């Protein structure tokens, strides 16, 4: 065993470390100045004029706003049991407490920081009246963090969350006014003023664990953490097209225009100024200059740059970053594609709407251990086998095609002579496990009218 | 770096013809000679701090008695020797487009030949006792005991030699023979001129070629257990244990830094500079022979033995020698090489005065002799270590 | 037998030997810097501008995100129930422990490793109440691990495994934490590595294998050990597009525009401050400079450089990078022929989709003798014969084209008058074993009302 | 010497180091003692006692 206050400290230097790190990332999503996005043709004194490019936030937006939770499927034991609901039902109670914390919000807010810096964390606790938090008190207060404010130590050797730290900074001031350290058997907060940090406040709890969960962006078995889904090879293309735009716009201020040239005529034959180093031209339109020189006199001008040679390289970074990146073809390179038929959508989609389908496995696996912690926190017992088996069940990623939907629904089912029993005929056309107990009450209702 | 190094494998001119489809097996090729001694010491299980082996050797006694004689007291003793692991390393180094190539298979056969020898240096250290680190206890050819095969091998293993043997009380149990002492067993014939080891018509191999029994103990066979005159051993292979710590590593790098000179003479290679690789392979070895004189060297011809004898710096007293049993006169410490010949020549049968022979200096004695010499410091006041073994011709 | 204090020693060094090979297949689907990947043509400090090409990565993701396992048939003594009953047969026996280890999240990144790092490893065993939690007691604890912290010896003659050692790092601490032998008549673990090197925790089990068997990505029967699917064909592509990627990065900084050039007149007479070799060309668009021109004064430029020369080399790799990986031609965007029709989804899909279904067979080999393994040693007796006749079912790798196979199966069909039995026409809508055997309560629910 | 770790002497000699690294900071900045140039004052160079 160890005392609370050299964890705080030891896990506060492992958390405020951790944010060297995190920057890295931050600086793709949210479009700051990066040393090698700097045009190197751009002359020092227009190097301030950058130019950001979209790739890293369009990327990471285009996973993030396609998936939402619809339920838990917890299996009936001895024999599965459809349509059974509310006191009865160990899934409309996960449910509710997922709608009465709000985290259709919190949630996809969640995942898209798990999404840049690799991970973010699931906190779970009973609420505390003498806090006046606006929440059901029967209900479990769920919460998510970005690993800007929580960070976990995990076992190498079994992957369980070893003890973990939350820290709080005045928001600007960027000094820290609390801290919470999480322990496998109780949790412990400090507050600080003065740089006294007051006496640590607790709440015990009956868990084995660490009532602290990590979302990871796992690529592969070998990540322990995750990583973030800016891949390296999207931040090369990011920076390859900020040089370009660069270049481009300090080109297009001074060489998209050819710069004329006199020769072989001296200052004074055309009457310069010695003093100011111009003699004003009129330049109204149709005028002809008869200004003089010798015999080897004559004018000669540097042509424009042309700058469609930068734009053809722009276009294949564009069809570099279509590439790398799942995304359909219209998002970066907007150019001549053709997605006019709902076959040919679901093609065009399909790479991107498979990644997605397989984040929602990787973030399903962490919300259902989250919600396993909740019901052995709040009912206090061991858990009911039964929730071991669940999975949680999610929105299809794709684009509803719902007229496609719908006639080919109304074939299978065919008014009930048909190959599909009516409840699968909702499912294909993709009503949420929420709303179909709703379509339970109107069938219902309708059959009273025939 | 270069071409044609001569401690690095770049592309070479040994491996030139190695890619064109003319290659074949090599047709003549050796398999590889595996340890002998790991094959009849019984091994022992040992770890990186070396182990502490009991003897007991107190002479613990009871007497006769009457009634009412007061019965007399007596004690035990008991002493130990601890054994520690030496080890055994080498390097190899090559390209990395040769590593990524393995041309004719160079890394797989590299691999297998350290393997091997390691195997046959620990045979070598424990038999010849060629470069022994200091912490083995012994090595087989310290031996004072020799016999000659040559004339016919079962007078000279199962009578003369055991006889040397026996008289000691040290038990023959196993014999260990050259492969290239096959001729004087077949040669080894009764005087109306049959063998001796096979029978009938002559169809299969001699008995112990077989693997076969001599005199009921196993003979072992080998291709290089022949280490000068000597081409066999013959004694109590309980005597002899050895251990292995781990096993036969093999870490590999690109990265390191490599001395090719000498500790005094630096000659600094980074491997990472070059594109090179290199591997680093170590085993870690112990072996105890707990007597020395329980074994016979077994050669072809009636050779003498050559001996250092050490009076260890001793100032004052007198030292005495035995030959085959037989017992000198009673010799001063600071002996002329002429009275030490004398001192040999005077004891009772067989020391001719043109085969004995002495080269050393007071204190220091060289003998060369016709038998097994031994000494007795008992009347000696001084060089507690004073001593007697046997030792190389070069 | 053997030394099990030796053989942990000999394998730990067995096992970092095989990580100086995968150092260099890593570095492929992560986007290291690379030595071949660095452009030529650029300057030696330019070449920090690396150019990381994202064709392994694209080609990994786009065969390990099709694939999915969704059931297990065991073709059953025959009577009764040829397949299954429903519950209490073997088919769901299996799918119980799947769904409890939560598999379906593990395998879906164990197949990604195995596909980069060419094999890895499932590991099965009891679980320990004393050391492991939030699992069901009763079930056998699965786990899949990678070669990067796994390592097991073949008996190349009955190609079966002869030992193996789990091998765990302490993180940032680059040394070894903990490690694992598997041995035919027993698991052994020396619980800590690092201080003092702690005694063993043996723990006995039934069988005589030994209790990891390897996933490996073999293509071939002489690849006695598994290989890498990023081939050394799409290797050599991916490094060169990104020396011809850098080579554009470099030239569109020095090149993209003319150099020009004035050879009269002196500097002097020119007006150049001759410490500095400098003067304010004060360039505004109109401006003509005007020059006195001596000894016959010329001006001139060289040319710029046409970026496309560069991008007729990028198109040409991209049609070679989709040749060889057999992706669709739009996963590379390497042309815009987007095909907007319901078969030729089916003609573009094709070798990606018949590729998966290869390794779907090849990795459904392994996980048939995992579960043979699991059961032997949850039962403890010899499997029912059965057992080594067992099948995985994985999910069509296709894109769904849902409308296209609806009115096809309304149309065999035919209202129950029609060609298929009804369970036939859900198995090729695409409905898995689970859908399957719910929808059938669904139907009988209809049934019963009318 | 690291095979065999007696006396757990390769991890206690980490947290020796880490703790004279982190007394090194302390004389660096009250008394300035060895300070690299890179630190701006230390408390013992006060004008007032």
């Amino acid at each position: 065993s160890i005392d609370p206050e050299k964890l705080r400290d030891q896990l506060l230097d492992a958390f405020e470390n951790k944010q060297n790190e995190l920057k890295s990332s931050k600086a793709y999503y949210d479009a700051e100045r990066r040393p090698d996005a700097i045009g190197l043709a751009v002359p020092l004194d227009m190097r301030k004029y950058l130019a950001h490019v979209g790739y890293p936030r369009t990327y990471v937006d285009a996973i993030a706003e396609r998936q939402e939770l619809e339920g838990f499927r917890i299996p009936s034991a001895n024999g599965e049991e459809p349509e059974s609901g509310g006191e009865n039902d160990p899934a409309s109670e996960l449910w509710d407490w997922w709608q009465a914390n709000n985290l259709d919000i919190e949630a996809t807010l969640g995942h898209t920081d798990a999404l840049i810096y690799g991970t973010a964390y699931i906190t779970i606790s009973m609420p505390d009246p003498e806090v006046d938090f606006d929440v059901d008190p029967e209900v479990p207060l769920i919460r998510v963090e970005p690993p800007t404010a929580l960070y976990a130590e995990v076992d190498p050797r079994t992957r369980k969350v070893l003890y973990a730290i939350r820290a709080i900074y005045g928001a600007d001031g960027n000094e820290i006014v609390s801290a919470t350290l999480y322990l496998p058997d109780t949790t412990m907060t400090w507050l600080r003023a003065e740089g006294e940090w007051e006496a640590p406040t607790s709440t015990p709890h009956g868990l084995e664990m660490v009532p602290v969960i990590p979302i990871s962006n796992r690529t592969r078995l070998s990540d322990l953490y995750g990583t973030s889904e800016i891949s390296p090879e999207l931040r090369s293309v990011t920076d390859a097209a900020a040089q370009i735009l660069m270049n481009m716009q300090g080109t297009a201020n001074l060489m998209a225009i050819p710069q004329r040239l006199i020769f072989g005529a001296k200052p004074e034959e055309l009457g310069i100024n010695a003093e100011t180093g111009q003699r004003m031209f009129d330049a109204y339109m149709a005028r002809i200059l008869a200004f003089e020189g010798g015999e080897g006199a004559h004018a000669e001008q540097f042509s424009a740059a042309e700058l469609r040679n930068f734009v053809d390289a722009l276009d294949a970074l564009d069809r570099k970053a279509a590439s790398y990146s799942g995304l359909p073809p219209q998002y970066l390179s907007s150019s001549s594609d053709n997605p006019a038929s709902a076959e040919a959508i679901k093609a065009a989609e399909s790479r991107l709407v498979k990644k997605v389908e397989r984040k929602n496995k990787i973030f399903g696996g962490a919300w259902e251990q989250a919600m396993r912690l909740a019901y052995k926190m709040v009912k206090g017992g061991d858990i009911p086998t039964e929730y071991y088996r669940m999975e949680t069940v999610w929105r299809d990623p794709s684009t509803p095609t719902y007229a496609a939907k719908a006639d080919a629904a109304a074939k299978l089912f065919a008014n009930g002579a048909g190959l599909i029993p009516r409840e699968r005929g909702w499912v294909d056309m993709g009503y949420t496990i929420v709303e179909r107990e709703q379509m339970r009450q109107w069938l219902e209702q309708d059959q009273k009218q025939g | 770096s270069a071409d044609h190094s001569q401690i690095a494998q770049t592309k070479d001119t040994m491996f030139t013809g190695y890619l064109d489809p003319v290659q074949a097996k090599d047709y003549f090729a050796e398999a590889e000679k595996t340890s002998i001694v790991q094959r009849v010491a019984q091994k022992i299980p040992m770890g990186a701090t070396g182990i502490v082996i009991p003897h007991w050797t107190g002479d613990v006694s009871a007497q006769w008695i009457g009634e009412g004689d007061m019965k007399p007291i007596t004690k035990g003793n008991m002493t130990k020797r601890d054994v520690h692991p030496a080890k055994i390393a080498t390097i190899f180094v090559a390209s990395a487009e040769t590593v990524r190539a393995n041309p004719a298979n160079y890394l797989g056969t590299m691999r297998t030949k350290v393997a091997t020898a390691i195997a046959m240096a620990f045979d070598n250290a424990a038999l010849h006792g060629t470069n022994a680190p200091s912490a083995f206890q012994g090595y087989l050819d310290q031996s004072n005991k020799t016999q000659s095969i040559s004339p016919n091998a079962y007078q000279g293993l199962g009578v003369s030699g055991l006889t040397k043997l026996v008289t000691d009380g040290k038990k023959w149990t196993h014999t260990l023979l050259d492969d290239t002492v096959e001729p004087v067993l077949n040669g080894s014939v009764d005087a109306n001129g049959r063998p001796l080891f096979v029978e009938s018509t002559y169809e299969s191999l001699t008995t112990p070629f077989r693997e076969g029994r001599i005199l009921g103990r196993p003979t072992i066979l080998s291709d290089h257990v022949a280490e000068g005159d000597v081409v066999g051993y013959a004694g109590d292979f309980s005597q002899i244990i050895w251990g292995q710590v781990g096993g036969l590593s093999f870490d590999v790098t690109d990265q390191a830094t490599l001395n090719l000179g000498s500790q005094e003479s630096p000659n600094f290679v980074s491997l990472w500079q070059h594109n090179l690789v290199a591997v680093r392979v170590e085993a870690e070895y112990g072996l105890l022979i707990n007597d020395v004189n329980a074994f016979v060297k077994l050669t072809f011809d009636p050779v003498l033995t050559t001996y250092a004898l050490d009076l260890d710096g001793a100032s004052a007293g007198n030292f005495t020698l035995s030959l085959d049993g037989k017992t000198s006169a009673n010799i001063a410490y600071n002996a002329s090489t002429a009275t030490v010949k004398s001192a040999i020549v005077a004891i009772d049968d067989g020391v001719s005065a043109d085969d004995v022979t002495v080269t050393g200096s007071a204190g220091d004695y060289t003998i060369t002799v016709p038998g097994t010499l031994t000494a007795d410091f008992s009347g000696l006041t001084d060089g507690e270590g004073a001593s007697i073994s046997v030792v190389s011709v070069g």
